[PDB]
RNA sequence: GUCUCCGUAGUGUAGCGGUUAUCACGUUCGCCUAACACGCGAAAGGUCCUCGGUUCGAAACCGGGCGGAAACACCA
RNA sequence: GGUGACCACGGGUGACGGGGAAUCAGGGUUCGAUUCCGGAGAGGGAGCCUGAGAAACGGCUACCACAUCCAAGGAAGGCAGCA
RNA sequence: AAUGAGUCCACUUUAAAUCCUUUAACGAGGAUCCAUUGGAGGGCAAGUCUGGUGCCAGCAGCCGCGGUAAUUCCAGCUCCAA
């Protein structure tokens, strides 16, 4: 029949117990300070945190010298120092179960142009990413959940077209310069 | 291409309403001799021998049994220059709503009269079916009109100018009283048990040199009923004007679902554009349409066609309801109206809260008159006086009312073919009038 | 089912003709030939999926039909005939052969060769029977039965055939030293040295094999192609020599290549 | 039946018709998240109270 | 046209279908995706051909405008060309074409001419009627 | 009675005065009342609750979002 | 579309071409109790489904339409 | 003779079987009509021609239940294929 | 100042279209270009606010609320969760 796929997987999960006001608090502590715009967004890291600390749990139960355990707990160590959650000389499965959520928020292309100081705040950062204003290398990304990687932090910058690299104003520039223009000879 | 043109039968129980046509469509080729002996012989056996022509129009069995006709019905011919259909009328005292739905389906009519001795008195009287039902054709708008008068074969001599003269007199100063031009009409003599002047002038009669019909576009002579209609005057076509569709009925066909049958009004549908019914306020997507068991790209104005519908079942729309364009601007139910009224009789005084029932194209619904405005003059429009007490026959009155049942009523300033409307009470059309202002809910 | 099957969907397709999931419903459904469908390599996909010189089963119909492709030394113009393991496709508008060999991951490989090594093909023998007027005859790991051979060669050994004339010109004892390569299972495309054969009577041999850096492994006799005399095989040998090394040493290569590269 | 359908809607039908004062928009999504975060989170008052809810009938 | 270029990889020879076949992707940094046209004459200029041997397909833009990727197709000669190449891209640079019934009424017919049988006049004058 | 297998229920009518865009021969939709199979709260032997009626839901007619097809 | 029957306070129905009423009730009000329970007595409750015709006058005599309850047909 | 408390035999299944899915400490508990593999069926049964392969039903024959046309003498059916 | 959601030329896509991505030109100050669904006694985050009703209407998964000063019904306002 269809050539279809439909292989698709969840990225979040709901919290077991609703109405708990130190999770509520701490959870919306991280929408404030992250700019996000609603707990789906947390919930998904937090999802994310969560297999990835299972994935080392698994590992760390496994005996040492097994080359699976290593492959893998190499694989995973790459990948967290390549997204900059851990630092380089940290290769070891113990600091993965040390990892928190924070460190996994502060490494997205959100937060990372509000700390370059591309925007004045986390929600301009958003709004201006989303506005297809911030590059990366080359490719102008309008995610602002995408994740940066060491390599690719050095690259980020304004997009050529937008109104703050090349040239190319707005639309309300132009209508208020052709609007002055018409007023006054 | 070649133009298509509804004509409607009218005439009287037992008045060869639907012999005549039996022999017309079999001579101008609807059915076969095969199917007209197959009639004759089940005939036979029940002794209504001199119906086998009536039946091919009396499709119903209980229409077969009972000698009359129920229920309107559809034929199809094609003429010596265009292309017209034909629906029957029951000519009812009991079957007049039936009727005069077929009557405002039309573009033309036929008149009947039997010519013998006992019926035409009966015929044309206070009681006689002909005054109502030549009024109500010009009261829907059937603007041009057709008379034929069967059975001269039974008078004494068979026949005969005298009663021809007299007979065609008498309903030429009755339709100059209703409005009609006798010089515009044409008068036919037709032998129809028989079989006599519907092709070829009969030489059974001679004394008939056939008939000159005058009218504004042009000028026309006549010998035979093909002739007669083969020079009617082609009706306008409202293409413009949105899409207007009152609903002669609801069919639930095996195999496709449920079909709408109307005749249509203004606008052409085609199948690929959502259509709205009024009363019931229900939209749906359009399938196909079809005429006469034939696909169809179009349907003009004028055209009885029956269209497929989908994802509705027959309840959800009935008879009487009206459809129309979406993306135009769509039918839909209207609170009340205002309505200018000529009273036709009434044995008593007509006051605030009469409550008879209004027929307007397909739908027949009991309406109140909420109030009476003013009365108004026979012509002109003339102001007499403001609001009225009471009224009596032969008056014109402005009145606004409310139908006690959902219905959708269109100005006839609008839509001319809705605006036209009758009513009904004790068996006689009791006013007559159009709609003028009409409130949308 | 009423009959023979003749469709085979795209995700029931043997794993090693790498097909995806999304180009469609259907895989090539080889015809019957030579080998079995599951260890074959249909033309589409080699000359479509393998080698790129037709974007479309219509385009490689189109090359197939104008008669350029050449397997075993004859012009096949079937679009779904069953390759299968060393025959040589051969191609003489644009002059490259190609020895259908397994990678070390079991797949079939792109792996070319010189004409005068295309010219031969070795065979492994599947049975030997007498015939009518007392003739030997031997039946090969193809479908290809020859007459009158040497009365030395034994069962599952190897023989060289010779292309065009269907004659064999030397064999390989199937004998404890030497060179071989296993044609199924979790060892394929491994190349190793005959070390042991351990026979179970009434069910299936097992033999043991070490490569080159001394990984031994084992697999049944069926899954078995002598392609040495010794140790120098007969035929030339892919990228990799045979050697199945594991995913630690694969990274660190990867890493190392693309370090060289940047 | 004993019959005392007849109450039907009592209370709804004599609970006199006060319409909703037309207020200004809410922010809604990240503006809304950030609104009450700043509302709850960031905010120094002098005023004892122990602690009271967001929604003091005071 | 100021800011446009042509940029090849992939590059490949076969006698085969005697072509050569590439990927190809196109720099506009500032405009729309460059007209097929353009690019087969730019192509033309760029390998010494003309522009009616050129055969181009399967523009995909990069997100945010820039880069956009597409196949490239060049043969040796028109007539092969014609040969080897498909109908809808031989009639996309006009030179098929495609001007028959649909396929509902070609089934129509199809299934209207298996009522008559042998009779050549009577197979051949099934469709003229019900049209 | 319900439509299929014909059994005869009582089903509440769950809110101010939605009891008065009930009338008699409506196809009603009933849907469970809370506990699977089992009274809920002071309304003795009621399983099942009506939530929509001639094919409006309840919920609209309470909030007046739709009327009553006339 | 046709036919058959029914339609009076909210249910259960007397009713006369010259009067629509009572009854088990249903509601309200006094009537005792903190709340009741039981219990005593009055009031309202009708275009007689609606609209009309006959008549000096009709709910009822008749003509329609409406709603409900029964059946018969209705295939562009 | 053969099979049975190591559950035969009989009955029920809202039972096509499996690869798998939901849930998720570990152990488990439910769901798998459903695109891959295997099986079965073409309204219910039954019997056959042809062919390498069918007890085929977008093949035939007969009965049963439905049901189409008819000039009433006959003739033609099988959407659990796509719509 | 910046942008889309929409109008919409062209390119692109495609068997031919459509959609996406590009790209002209319009396109935001109640930016009226309007976020809803359920709740505010407890469980369980959120009002001992105000007006009606008066063991009635109703709410209430469970405890329970309502018999004239209802934190629970019908509403307004304000808050809560997604
Ligand atoms: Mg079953
Ligand atoms: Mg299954
Ligand atoms: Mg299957
Ligand atoms: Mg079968
Ligand atoms: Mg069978
Ligand atoms: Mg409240």
């Amino acid at each position: 029949p269809v050539a279809r796929s439909w292989v698709c997987r969840k990225t979040y999960v709901t919290p077991r117990r609703p109405f708990e006001k130190s999770r509520l608090d701490q959870e919306l502590k991280l929408i404030g300070e992250y700019g996000l715009r609603n707990k789906r967004e947390v919930w998904r890291v937090k999802f994310t945190l969560a297999k990835i600390r299972k994935a080392a749990r698994e590992l760390l139960t496994l005996d040492e010298k097994d080359p699976r355990r290593l492959f893998e707990g190499n694989a995973l160590l790459r990948r967290l120092v390549r997204i900059g959650v851990l630092d380089e000389g940290k290769m070891k499965l113990d600091y993965i179960l040390g990892l928190k959520i924070e460190d996994f928020l502060e490494r997205r292309l959100q937060t990372q142009v509000f700390k370059l100081g591309l925007a004045k705040s986390i929600h301009h950062a958003r709004v201006l990413i989303r506005q297809r204003h911030i590059r990366v290398r080359k490719q102008v990304v309008n995610i602002p959940s995408f994740i940066v990687r060491l390599d690719s932090q050095k690259h980020i910058d304004f997009s050529l077209r937008s109104p703050y690299g090349g040239g190319r104003p707005g639309r309300v520039k132009r209508k208020n310069a052709k609007k002055g223009q018409g007023g006054a000879g | 291409e070649k133009t298509h043109i509804n004509i409607v039968v009218i005439g009287h129980v037992d008045s060869g309403k639907s012999t005549t046509t039996g022999h017309l469509i079999y001579k101008c080729g609807g059915i076969d001799k095969r199917t007209i002996e197959k009639f004759e012989k089940e005939a036979a056996e029940m002794g209504k021998g001199s119906f086998k022509y009536a039946w091919v129009l009396d499709k119903l069995k209980a229409e077969r049994e009972r000698g009359i006709t129920i229920d309107i019905s559809l034929w199809k011919f094609e003429t010596s220059k265009y292309y017209v259909t034909i629906i029957d009328a029951p000519g009812h005292r009991d079957f007049i709503k039936n009727m005069i739905t077929g009557t405002s389906q039309a573009d033309c009519a036929v008149l009947i009269v039997a010519a013998g001795v006992g019926e035409f008195e009966a015929g044309i009287s206070k009681n006689g079916q002909t005054r109502e039902h030549a009024l109500l054709a010009y009261t829907l708008g059937v603007k041009q009109l057709i008379v034929g008068v069967n059975k001269m074969d039974s008078t004494e001599p068979p026949y005969s100018q005298k009663r021809y003269e007299e007979i065609v007199k008498e309903v030429s100063t009755y339709i100059k009283k209703i409005g009609y031009n006798p010089d515009t009409v044409a008068f036919v003599p037709i032998s129809g048990w028989n079989g006599d002047n519907m092709l070829e002038p009969s030489a059974n009669m001679p004394w008939f040199k056939g008939w000159k019909v005058t009218r504004k576009d042009g000028n026309a002579s006549g010998t035979t009923l093909l002739e007669a209609l083969d020079c009617i005057l082609p009706p306008t076509r409202p293409t413009d004007k949105p899409l207007r569709l009152p609903l002669q009925d609801v069919y639930k066909i095996g195999g496709i679902g449920t079909v709408p049958v109307g005749r249509v009004e203004t606008g052409v549908l085609k199948p690929g554009m959502v259509v709205t019914f009024a009363p019931v306020n229900v939209t749906t997507e359009v399938k196909s349409v079809e005429m006469h068991h034939e696909a169809l790209s179009e349907a003009l104005p004028g055209d009885n066609v029956g269209f497929n519908v989908k994802n509705v079942s027959v309840k959800d729309v009935r008879r009487g309801n009206v459809a129309g364009d979406s993306k135009n601007d769509p039918p839909m139910e209207a609170a009340g109206f205002t309505a200018q009224v000529i009273i036709l009789n009434h044995p008593g005084q007509i006051s605030a809260g009469y409550a008879p029932v209004l027929d307007c194209h397909t739908a027949h619904i009991a309406c109140k008159f909420a109030e009476l405005k003013e009365k108004i003059d026979r012509r002109s429009g003339k102001k007499l006086e403001d609001g009225p007490k009471f009224l009596k026959s032969g008056d014109a009155a402005i009145v606004d009312m409310v139908p006690g049942k959902p219905m959708c009523v269109e100005s006839f300033s609008d839509y001319p073919p809705l605006g036209r409307f009758a009513v009904r009470d004790m068996r006689q059309t009791v006013a007559v009038g159009v709609i003028k202002a009409v409130d949308k809910k | 089912a009423r009959g023979p099957k003749k469709h085979l969907k795209r995700v029931a397709a043997p794993k090693h003709w790498m097909l995806d999931k999304l180009t469609g419903v259907f895989a090539p459904r080889p015809s019957t030939g030579p080998h079995k469908l599951r260890e074959c390599l249909p033309l589409i996909i080699f000359l479509r999926n393998r080698l790129k010189y037709a974007l479309t089963g219509d385009e490689v119909k189109k090359i197939c039909m104008q008669r350029f492709i050449k397997i075993d030394g004859k012009v096949r113009t079937d679009i779904t005939y069953p390759a299968g393991f060393m025959d040589v496709i051969s191609i003489d508008k644009t002059g490259e052969n190609f020895r259908l060999i397994y990678d070390t991951k079991g797949r079939f490989a792109v792996h070319r060769i010189t004409p005068e090594e295309a010219k031969y093909k070795l065979c492994k023998v599947r049975k030997i029977f007498v015939g009518t007027k007392g003739i030997p005859h031997l039946v090969t790991h193809d479908a290809r039965t020859i007459r009158y051979p040497d009365p030395l060669i034994k069962v599952n050994d190897t023989i060289q055939i010779d292309l065009e004339t269907g004659k064999i010109t030397d064999f390989i004892k199937f004998d404890t030293g030497n060179l071989c390569m296993v044609t199924g299972g979790a060892n394929l495309g491994r190349i190793g040295v005959i070390t042991n054969r351990e026979r179970h009577p009434g069910s299936f041999d097992v033999v043991h094999v070490k490569d080159a850096n001394g990984n031994s492994f084992a697999t049944r006799l069926s899954n078995i192609f002598v392609i040495g005399k010794g140790n120098k095989p007969w035929i030339s040998l892919p990228r990799g020599k045979g050697i199945r090394l594991t995913i630690a040493e694969e990274r660190d290569k990867r890493l190392a290549a693309k370090q060289s590269s940047g | 039946v004993h019959g005392s359908l007849a109450r039907a809607g009592k209370v709804r039908g004599q609970t006199p018709k006060v319409a909703k004062q037309e207020k200004k928009k809410k922010k809604t999504g990240r503006a809304k998240r950030r609104m009450q975060y700043n509302r709850r989170f960031v905010n120094v008052v002098p005023t004892f109270g122990k602690k009271k809810g967001p929604n003091a009938n005071s | 046209n100021d800011t446009v270029t042509i940029r090849t990889r992939k590059f490949m020879t076969n006698r085969l279908l005697q072509r050569k076949q590439m990927v190809i992707d196109v720099l506009h940094p500032g405009k729309a995706t460059v007209p097929k046209t353009e690019i087969r004459e730019k192509l033309a200029k760029m390998y010494k051909t003309t522009p009616d041997v050129i055969f181009v397909f399967g523009f995909r833009t990069h997100f945010g405008g820039g880069k956009t990727t597409g196949f490239g197709m060049i043969y040796d000669s028109l007539d092969y060309a014609k040969k080897n190449e498909p109908k809808h891209r031989l009639a996309r640079h006009g030179l098929y074409e495609k001007k028959k019934t649909s396929r509902k009424q070609r089934k129509e017919r199809k299934n209207r001419m298996k009522k008559v049988r042998g009779t050549a006049k009577a197979n051949v004058g099934a469709g003229k009627k019900p049209k | 009675q319900l439509i299929k297998n014909g059994k005869k229920i009582t089903a509440f009518v769950p809110n101010d005065g939605c009891l008065n865009f009930i009338e008699e021969n409506d196809e009603v939709l009933v849907a469970g009342f809370g506990r699977k199979g089992h009274a809920v709260g002071d309304i003795p032997g009621v399983r099942f609750k009506v939530v929509k009626v001639a094919n409006v839901s309840l919920l609209a007619l309470y909030k007046g979002k739709k009327e009553r097809p006339r």
